[PDB]
């Protein structure tokens, strides 16, 4: 059901996913260790992700919270970095996305800082890094991220290191 | 998957140390996400 339509660098909405892509990087306490070391990105391509199915599943679940909020959804635009990109764009997400290990228990996590999202593409840590030169730090193999519709609703606030 | 804590859709983990940290956001049910944009990139290397 999934369909991929790419973004021109002319349309605006190409130009404000750039943007969050890039200004929400920030430096890492590993060094670039897990994610690299970079200050900002290349972007090669913007697609818009269009499965009807998917949608509705997530629209259905956002008047729920919505309903037991105050009339209040708290949705965000958040990003996901993942092995598992192509599954969840054609299928969605589900437990097989989860991060077990997670510091917040076992659940499908999303990060603000784009650099963060960036450290989970070759895997948890970064992984072994590119498939391909197995570098954390790979400037040349090509990455993807998701930028995401996040329904929060009613969040448990965690202060935390 | 874990359940997201009692009267609560997700979880938000807020910076506590390093002031320069945006917050990262937890939810235990699929369905409240749709991944909206595929963004295909490469980390640039800094001069
Ligand atoms: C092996 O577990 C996974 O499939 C997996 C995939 C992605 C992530 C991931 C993806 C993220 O974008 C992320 C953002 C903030 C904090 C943690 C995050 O972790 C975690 C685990
Ligand atoms: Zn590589």
């Amino acid at each position: 059901g999934t369909i991929l339509i790419d973004l021109s660098p002319d349309d605006k909405e190409f130009q404000s996913v750039e943007e969050e892509m890039q200004s929400t990087v920030r430096e890492h306490r590993d060094g670039g260790h897990a994610g690299g070391i970079f200050n900002r990105y290349n972007i090669l391509k913007i697609q818009k992700v269009c499965n009807k199915k998917l949608w509705e599943r997530y629209t259905h679940r956002r008047k729920e919270v919505s309903e037991e909020n105050h009339n209040h959804a708290n949705e965000r635009m958040l990003f996901h970095g993942s092995p598992f990109v192509n599954a969840i764009i054609h299928k969605g997400f589900d437990e097989r996305h989860a991060y077990i290990g997670g510091m917040f228990g076992a659940g499908i996590y999303f990060a603000e800082n784009s650099s963060k999202s960036n450290q989970y593409v070759y895997g948890i840590g970064g992984g072994t890094g590119c498939p391909v030169h197995k570098d954390r730090s790979c400037y040349i193999c090509h990455r993807q991220l998701l930028f995401c519709r996040v329904t929060l609703g009613k969040s448990f606030l965690q202060f935390s290191a | 998957m874990a359940h997201s804590p009692p009267g609560h859709h997700s979880v938000t983990g807020r910076p506590s140390v390093n002031g320069l940290a945006l917050a990262e956001y937890v939810i235990y049910r699929g369905e409240q996400a749709y991944p909206e944009y595929l963004i295909t990139y490469q980390i640039m290397r800094p001069e």
